[PDB]
RNA sequence: GAUGGAGGUAGAGCACUGUUUGGACUAGUUCAGAUAAACUCCGAAUGCCAUUCAUUUAU
RNA sequence: GGCGGUCGCCUCCUAAAAGGUAACGGAGGCGCCCAAAGGUUCCCUCAGAAUGGUUGGAAAUCAUUCGAAGAGUGUAAAGGC
RNA sequence: UGUGGUGGCGAUAGCGAGAAGGAUACACCUGUUCCCAUGCCGAACACAGAAGUUAAGCUUCUUAGCGCCGAUUGUAGUGAAGGGUUUCCCUUUGUGAGAGUAGGACGUCGCCACGC
């Protein structure tokens, strides 16, 4: 599980995706890549989960980017509670993930091998999902 | 005094010729001679900082500055403000006399001649000398003295390359090896 | 330690102003030149024993 | 080492005088310049940014010592000079200098000769 | 049980008279915490920042150089 | 409706402070890629304050 | 409801770019101190890094060169300088 | 015209690299008797000067590497008015960025003095 070291605050709030990405929506560092077209929040165990998937089917190794960070935190009370006093003890981190971003992203390796790893990498996750390669530029090898 | 004639006629000829200068601005000079010394002992006992400025004033007609802590430490057992040390500086006639009494008697009074380091120039043609203890003058005296503490100096210049000071520096004395 | 005070005229004997001081640091009675409203003149008032 | 220029140490204590004291036509400004050989003087109203009157150290005529005594000749000009346009109330600029030398001699001289400052 | 729950008295910060708006003697123009406004030509600063008018005229709030603001009052 | 203005939100950005992924390097700085409620080199739509202003209206 | 906590005042976020705005919502301070740490007149410019230097070490104190602020501002934080 | 001084305007005015120059002026430079000064030092500040020099500041001129000023059209957002599941998404009408760019830019306007 990934966790920040030192956050500075120890509860947030979590809204409000509101789905189009920001940033990485094209593949930077390998060849092929795994888009998510709906938007989710996503966790430690989740991401985890999917890189050990994606890695052992990868015999000879490669390379994989895994381009998704948790940084938010959550927070939660126990059964048997009434509402009322304050916000609960944190417990998961998690990244929220909006349509378009690229999560994943592998090389050294031809085709077949890699797309079936991203496709045993995507039925871990609670998302839809694309695969892509780097398409055109003035450079792409 | 002793140099100036020396500069305007030994040294300011050759210098201007060696590099070839269009003007006699551009020959370099002496401008300060600053002398320190590191006590770092006020911390333990008050009556330190006084021998230190005691011989230091032995040495030349000027009471010393006195340099305070500006800031604190705790391994040293240092607050701010605690008096350390001493410096000193020289201008004009009190810096040929003491560049005398420097190459000329005090200096060879110590011994294994290795005279001047040359990885002493700061590279940018600025010089400091070190001394290990006090008694290499005769301004000094024998019983007086009870540590083996020296002073540190520092000879700034008007040069650019290193090379030119060390000509320059080395054609006044200063015995480097 | 800090202590409010009044201090006294010394001609007309009029308590004319209220103030501060720190008495471990200031051990002795303060003193200052000040307009003295009933004589219309700056005269040395002291701190009231 | 570098030597800095003294030029530009007293820009930047003039730049501060100059916060507070300002001219206009009923109070023009008498500012001064000192230079190594010599010192001069300016009238200056700044709304529109003019000079109403002047007098120079060395240039015109003076002469009859080269001590401070230089200085005072040109405070008396500027105080006549002043006097010619109608100028009586001016405030004092050092430019950046002290009001101590030989810009204390310019500043008297202009006080007797016509100058309330 | 928690141990937040304090605040303190809103205190009605910013700007009391408007562009363009003529104004008698020592009206204040803007309450602040140090000069985020600059005072301009006949106005004056107070003891906790604040700035006033010191002559009737009207305000106009102006650019001060590259990076700050000004205000002023201009009489007919 | 027209004209002027005060102010840091929705964006999105990494100059500043936190959080963070790859690569080159070395002392023994660099090239790229992200992120924020108590980050900001930036910055709307609308609302708000005005005006010897205009057109309708009756407060 | 009891048990637990809280009860006046200051600074920030919530707060939807004027002002105002709840919750047993998220973070911190106060119940003083200074006879100079107040007034006024002159003058000054920081923190670091690299190079050399005897004790002296990474780091006390000296010299030079880069350095718009990466310091300081009695005390919390914001806004200022 | 050239140079000294003193002012307005958002650095389009700045930084770095490079060249040249002493006519007057500006400087560096030379000294401490006398006004004044160093928490040590005539370094600085203060004053008396006029041997020496354009090397450094200063002035002029070349340079778009760093900063700065930047449109257009496309997007993201969002006033009004409507539609699906309502977490979120969409269609009309009006407004419209931040990035990224084409271009600008090695200042411009004024008063005084002296010299040609
Ligand atoms: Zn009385």
């Amino acid at each position: 599980m990934l966790v920040p070291k030192r956050v500075k605050h120890r509860r947030e709030f979590r809204g409000k995706m509101r789905g189009e990405a920001k940033g990485g929506k094209e593949v930077a560092f390998g060849e092929w890549g795994l888009q998510a077209t709906e938007s989710h929040w996503i966790t430690n165990r989740q991401i985890e989960a999917a890189r050990i998937a994606m890695t052992r089917y990868m015999k000879r190794g490669g390379k994989v980017w895994i381009k998704i960070f948790p940084h938010k935190s959550y927070t939660s009370k126990a059964i048997g509670v009434r509402m009322g006093k304050g916000k609960g003890a944190p417990e998961g981190w998690v990244s929220p993930v909006k349509r378009g971003k690229i999560m994943f992203e592998i090389a050294g390796v031809p085709e077949e091998v890699a797309r079936e790893a991203l496709r045993l990498a995507s039925h871990k996750l609670p998302v839809k999902t694309k695969i892509v390669k780097r398409e055109e530029m003035g450079g792409e090898s | 005094n002793r140099l100036k004639e020396k500069y305007i006629k030994e040294v300011t000829p050759s210098l201007v010729e060696k590099f070839n200068y269009s003007s006699v601005m551009q020959t370099p000079k002496v401008d300060k001679i600053v002398i320190n010394m590191g006590v770092g002992d006020a911390v333990s006992n008050a009556k330190n900082l006084d021998k230190a400025v005691e011989e230091l004033a032995l040495i030349t007609g000027q009471k010393p500055l006195i340099t305070k802590a500006k800031k604190s430490i705790a391994g040293f057992r240092l607050r701010e403000g605690m008096p350390i040390g001493a410096k000193v500086t020289l201008r004009g006639e009190r810096m040929y006399e003491f560049l005398d009494k420097l190459v000329t008697v005090s200096l060879p009074r110590v011994r294994d001649f290795h005279g001047v380091s040359k990885k002493a120039f700061d590279g940018r043609g600025n010089y400091t000398l070190g001394i290990k203890e006090q008694l290499i003058f005769p301004e000094v005296d024998y019983d007086l003295v009870d540590k083996v503490r020296g002073m540190d100096i520092v000879i700034v210049t008007t040069a650019n390359t290193d090379e030119e000071s060390r000509e320059l520096l080395a054609q006044l004395g200063m015995p480097f090896q | 330690m800090r202590v409010n005070i009044t201090l006294e005229c010394t001609s007309c004997k009029e308590r004319n102003y209220l103030t501060n001081k720190n008495k471990r640091n200031n051990p002795d009675r303060l003193e200052k030149q000040k307009y003295c409203p009933r004589e219309r003149k700056v005269t040395l008032h002291r701190e009231t024993k | 080492i570098t030597k800095p220029d003294k030029n530009k140490t007293r820009q930047k204590r003039h730049r501060r005088v100059r916060n507070k004291i300002s001219g206009t036509a009923e109070c023009p400004r008498l500012n001064i310049f000192r230079s190594n050989k010599n010192i001069y003087a300016q009238v200056i109203d700044d709304v529109a940014g003019v000079t109403l009157a002047s007098a120079s150290a060395l240039d015109k005529e003076i002469s009859g010592g080269t001590k401070t005594e230089t200085a005072a000749a040109v405070g008396k000009l500027v105080a006549e000079r002043a006097a010619e346009k109608g100028i009586k109330k001016v405030v004092f600029d050092r430019g950046g200098y002290l009001y101590h030398g030989r810009v204390q001699a310019l500043a008297e001289a202009a006080r007797e000769n016509g100058l309330e400052f | 049980s928690t141990s937040n729950g304090r605040d303190s008295e809103s205190k009605r910060l910013g700007a009391k008279s408007a562009d363009g708006q003529t104004v008698t003697g020592g009206s204040i123009l803007y309450r602040q915490r140090g000069t985020k406004i600059y005072p301009g030509v006949n106005v004056g600063i107070g003891g906790d920042d604040t700035l006033f008018a010191k002559v009737d005229g009207v305000v106009r709030f102006e650019r001060k150089g590259r990076d700050k603001k000004q205000v002023s009052v201009y009489p007919v």
